[PDB]
RNA sequence: AGGUUGACCUCGGAUCAGGUAGGAGGACCCGCUGAACUUAAGCAUAUCAAUAAGCGGAGGAAAAGAAACCAACAGGGAUUGCCCUAGUAACGGCGAGUGAAGCGGCAACAGCUCAAAUUUGAAAGCUGGCUUCGGCCCGCGUUGUAAUUUGGAGAGGAUGCUUU
C-alpha cells in the first residue's frame, strides 16, 4: 500500500487525482507522526506515499499542460512557460521564411539564369 | 488604463506553497512537552520555520 | 615545442639509402646476419607467383 | 525631384540663408537635452543617402559633443613618468566626435541599432549630429531583404567596434601604400608581422 | 454657435497592446586607452612597445572585401592566408637597433544592394487589431512606402528570335 502505480493515473481526471492526492498526503503526516513515535517497517511506506505524492503531481501538471496546449494551438500569443524554449539567441534568429525573403530583381535574374547543371567532355 | 494582457504570462497559477501537511511536521516527545502537556494543556509541535 | 622533432633529407639520399637496403635483400649471409631463419628458403630473392 | 536642389544647397554653407538656418537651429539644439530624439531628419537628403527611409523602424536622435581634444585623467592634469614635452592640452583621441556621439546615443537606445550617422551643427563649445538607428525586433524591418542584414547578431553595436562610416575611417579601412599597416586591421596584421614561423621541415 | 467648432505640428502621461537591452564568458576577434623593468656606458630622441595592466563591443569564427587598387608591363584585376619578395627599399642620438610593399607560386574563390529620375492613367508598399481565414478595420506614409536603374552601366528607340 501506498504506491500508485502511473498506469492507473494516467485515465483518471482531475477530480479523483486531487481526492488521491488528498488521502497520500494525509497519510504521510500521519505516518510522520508514527516515525518519531516508534520504529519499524512504515519508513518504507514513507518514502513510497513521497514516491506516490510526486507521481500524482506530475500527471496532474501533464494533464492541465496539455489542456492549455490545446486550448492555444489556435492563438496568436501563447504563454511564456508554453513557449518553446530554444536558446534565447535561437529565439532573436530570424525566421526561416524572413531569412529566405530575396528581392524581385534577384528573384528575376534567379527564374531567367539559375546555376546550371553541365558537364565538359574530355 | 489598467493591463488587459493578450496572453497571461504564467499558464497555470501555483499551488499553495505552505499548505497544512507542510505547515505542521511532527510533535515533539521531549519531556518537557509531555510535562506540559497534562501542566498547561499545551501540545508541542515541530513546524515550518516560515509559518507563523 | 618548437625543438626540432623532424629531419629533413634529400630525396637523393632517401633513394640510394633505399636502393642499397634492396640490394642488401637479395644477399643471402646478411638475411642471416640480420636474424632471419631463411635455412629453408629455395631461393634469394624469393619470387612467388602472382596467381597464389 | 527636391532633394538634388537640397544637395546643392547644402553644399552652400556660408551662404546668408544656410548661415541664418544653422544659426537659429543652433541655438534651438542647445536649449535641448544633449540627447534627445528627432521627430523627423534636418536634413533629409543626407539621411536619405546614408540609408534612413520614412518606414517604420527607423528613428532619428540629435546628439551634441564637447569638441577640442582630449584630456588623460591623471591627478593635477600631470604624470609622474619620464618628460613628455608636451601638455595633455594637446592631446588628440584617435576616434571622431561623430564616433563619440554615435556611441552615446546607441547607450541611450540599446534596443537599436546604429545605422549611420551626419554632421548638422557647430559652435565653440559642441558638434552636433543626427544619429540613423534602426529597429531589428520590427517586423517592417525584418521583411525588407536590403535591411534585415542588420537584424543578425554579427551587427549588434557596429558603433561600438567601428563598423559605421566614421570608425572605418578611424580604423584605416582603404586599399592601397598609403593604407599598408591597417588595411586588415592594424593590431592583426601586427601580429602576423612578429609572429615566428616554425614548420617541420625546415 | 465663431469668445465657436475643428485641421495640423511639436511635446507629454499610462502596471496602456506587443517587444527589446543589461549579466556571464572573453583562448581566438574589433576598437579605445596605455606604462615601466629592459636595451642604448649613464641618459630627456630611441628601444622594450604602437606590448602588459585598464575600458567598451561581437561570433563560431571575427575582421576584411568586390578598387577613388597595383602598376608603367605584351599590363594585372574584390578580400584573406601560406611560401617568396627580404633582413631588402627605407628609418635611426653619441647607434643601439628597427623594417614594409608591388610582382611571382599556392590554399580558397562569389558576387552584389542603395542615394541621386514623375507610378502620376490611379501608394502599385507596409506594422498592428479583428476574423467566418474570404477579407474587413485602426493607422504608417507623398517632408516618398513598391516596381525600375547603380557605372560592368543604364534610360529611351529599333528589331526579330529566344526564356519562365
Amino acid at each position: 500500500n501506498g504506491k500508485v502505480k502511473a498506469g492507473q493515473l494516467w485515465s483518471k481526471n482531475k477530480e479523483e487525482l486531487t481526492k488521491i492526492l488528498g488521502e497520500l498526503k494525509t497519510e504521510l503526516s500521519q505516518l510522520r507522526i508514527q516515525k518519531i513515535s516508534s520504529s519499524g517497517a512504515k519508513l518504507n511506506k514513507i518514502h513510497d506515499l513521497r514516491k506516490s505524492i510526486a507521481r500524482v503531481l506530475t500527471v496532474i501538471n501533464a494533464k492541465q499542460r496539455a489542456q492549455l496546449r490545446l486550448f492555444y494551438k489556435n492563438k496568436k500569443y501563447l504563454p511564456l512557460d508554453l513557449r518553446p524554449k530554444l536558446t534565447r539567441a535561437l529565439r532573436r534568429r530570424l525566421s526561416k521564411e524572413d531569412a529566405s525573403r530575396v528581392l524581385e530583381k534577384t528573384k528575376k535574374r534567379l527564374t531567367h539564369f539559375p546555376q546550371r547543371k553541365y558537364a565538359v567532355k574530355a | 488604463l489598467s493591463r488587459a494582457p493578450k496572453y497571461p504570462r504564467k499558464s497555470i497559477p501555483h499551488e499553495p506553497r505552505l499548505d497544512e501537511h507542510k505547515i505542521i511536521i511532527h510533535p515533539l516527545n521531549t519531556e518537557g512537552a509531555l510535562k506540559k502537556i497534562e501542566e498547561q494543556n499545551t501540545l508541542v509541535f515541530i513546524v515550518d520555520v516560515k509559518a507563523n | 615545442i618548437w625543438r626540432k622533432w623532424h629531419v629533413k633529407i634529400n630525396q637523393g639520399q632517401k633513394r640510394f639509402a633505399t636502393a642499397s637496403a634492396l640490394a642488401a635483400s637479395a644477399v643471402a649471409p646478411l638475411l642471416m646476419a640480420r636474424g632471419h631463419q631463411v635455412s629453408t628458403v629455395p631461393e634469394v630473392p624469393l619470387v612467388v607467383d602472382s596467381a597464389a | 525631384g527636391a532633394l538634388k536642389y537640397l544637395e546643392e544647397l547644402s553644399k552652400k554653407k556660408q551662404s546668408d540663408v544656410v548661415r541664418f538656418l544653422l544659426r537659429v537651429r543652433c541655438w534651438e539644439y542647445r536649449q535641448l537635452n544633449v540627447i534627445h530624439r528627432a521627430s523627423r531628419p534636418s536634413r533629409p537628403d543626407k539621411a536619405r543617402r546614408l540609408g534612413y527611409k520614412a518606414k517604420q523602424g527607423y528613428v532619428i536622435y540629435r546628439v551634441r559633443v564637447r569638441r577640442g581634444g582630449r584630456k588623460r585623467p591623471v591627478p593635477k592634469g600631470a604624470t609622474y613618468g619620464k618628460p613628455t614635452n608636451q601638455g595633455v592640452n594637446q592631446l588628440k583621441y584617435q576616434r571622431s566626435l561623430r564616433a563619440t556621439a554615435e556611441e552615446r546615443v546607441g547607450r541611450r537606445c540599446s534596443n537599436l541599432r546604429v545605422l549611420n550617422s551626419y554632421w548638422v551643427n557647430q559652435d565653440s563649445t559642441y558638434k552636433y549630429y543626427e544619429v540613423i538607428l534602426v529597429d531589428p525586433n520590427h517586423k517592417a524591418i525584418r521583411r525588407d531583404p536590403r535591411i534585415n542584414w542588420i537584424c543578425n547578431p554579427v551587427h549588434k553595436h557596429r558603433e561600438c567596434r567601428g563598423l559605421t562610416s566614421t570608425g572605418k575611417k578611424s580604423r584605416g579601412l582603404n586599399k592601397g601604400h598609403r593604407f599598408n599597416k591597417t588595411r586588415a586591421g592594424r593590431r592583426k596584421t601586427w601580429k602576423r608581422h612578429n609572429t615566428l614561423s616554425l614548420w617541420r621541415y625546415r
